[PDB]
């Protein structure tokens, strides 16, 4: 993955994760907040723990990208809602909850 | 220091900066305060970055506040208040991004 390095917040995956341009219920932080561990609402829906090395070892980089495009169940599909380059940055954000 | 202590210390500089973004002005004394406020925020997010060991995202979120704080200091030195205004809006989003991702269920400013 081409990891996102710090830059203008209007071009940042974190701004998208925090819900820019999205309804609250379609914003990652709403379900995957609390530092990637899951919010109350996300846990009701069964979100995984992005900070867990166990979860991270359950997906390849490509599978994270494919997931963000396609969605699964209550995790929405985001293909056509952000660019492919942004989805790849977002996959790096998912990875980065589990490392220092 | 805890994150709560670090951010509490940034709140007055943040407000002092906000108060000046709605001016037309260029007072040398107001650039002094503005540069000092930008330095306080840069120092705060660097202290968080270096001493609050969370994860890599937490580091990049601090870096993106710092990105815009440094741009505000540059724009102030060049007396470009439109740029000060836009960069301060973007810095505010950068503060909020961390709050929404890491303290999702607490109402926080800004
Ligand atoms: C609640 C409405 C959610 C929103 C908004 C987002 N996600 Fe999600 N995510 C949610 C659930 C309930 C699950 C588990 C789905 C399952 O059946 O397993 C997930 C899962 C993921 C995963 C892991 C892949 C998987 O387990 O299927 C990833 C990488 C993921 N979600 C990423 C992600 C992103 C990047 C989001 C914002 C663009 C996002 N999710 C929002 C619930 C919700
Ligand atoms: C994560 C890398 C953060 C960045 C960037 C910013 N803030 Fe923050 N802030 C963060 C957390 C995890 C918390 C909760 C602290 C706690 O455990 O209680 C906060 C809290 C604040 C507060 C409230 C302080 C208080 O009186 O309790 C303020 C006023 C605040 N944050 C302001 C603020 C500003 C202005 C920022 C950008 C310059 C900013 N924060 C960035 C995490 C992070």
């Amino acid at each position: 993955l081409n990891e996102h390095t710090a830059g203008d917040t209007t071009k940042s995956p974190y701004t998208i994760y925090a819900g820019l341009g999205f309804a609250v219920q379609e914003s990652c932080y709403y379900c995957h907040g609390n530092g990637g561990k899951g919010t109350t609402e996300g846990l009701i829906f069964g979100v995984p723990d992005f900070t867990s090395t166990e979860f991270q070892s359950s997906m390849t980089d490509k599978q994270i990208i494919d997931h963000i495009n396609k969605g699964k169940g209550k995790c929405p599909s985001y293909q056509g809602k952000m660019s492919p380059e942004m989805i790849e940055k977002m996959a790096g954000v998912v990875r980065n909850f589990a490392v220092k | 220091a805890t994150q709560q202590e670090i951010c509490k210390n940034m709140w007055d500089p943040f407000q002092s900066m906000r108060a000046v973004t709605g001016l037309m002005e260029l007072t040398s004394g107001q650039c002094t305060q503005l540069s000092k406020d930008a330095a306080a925020i840069l120092a705060g997010v660097k202290e968080s970055h270096d001493s609050i060991s969370v994860d890599k995202n937490y580091k990049v979120l601090n870096d993106e506040v710092a990105y815009h704080a440094a741009n505000i200091d540059a724009a102030a030195k060049a007396n470009d208040l439109e740029e000060v205004q836009v960069q301060f809006r973007r810095m505010t989003i950068a503060c909020r991004n961390c709050h929404k991702i890491y303290k999702t269920e607490q109402r926080l400013v800004p």
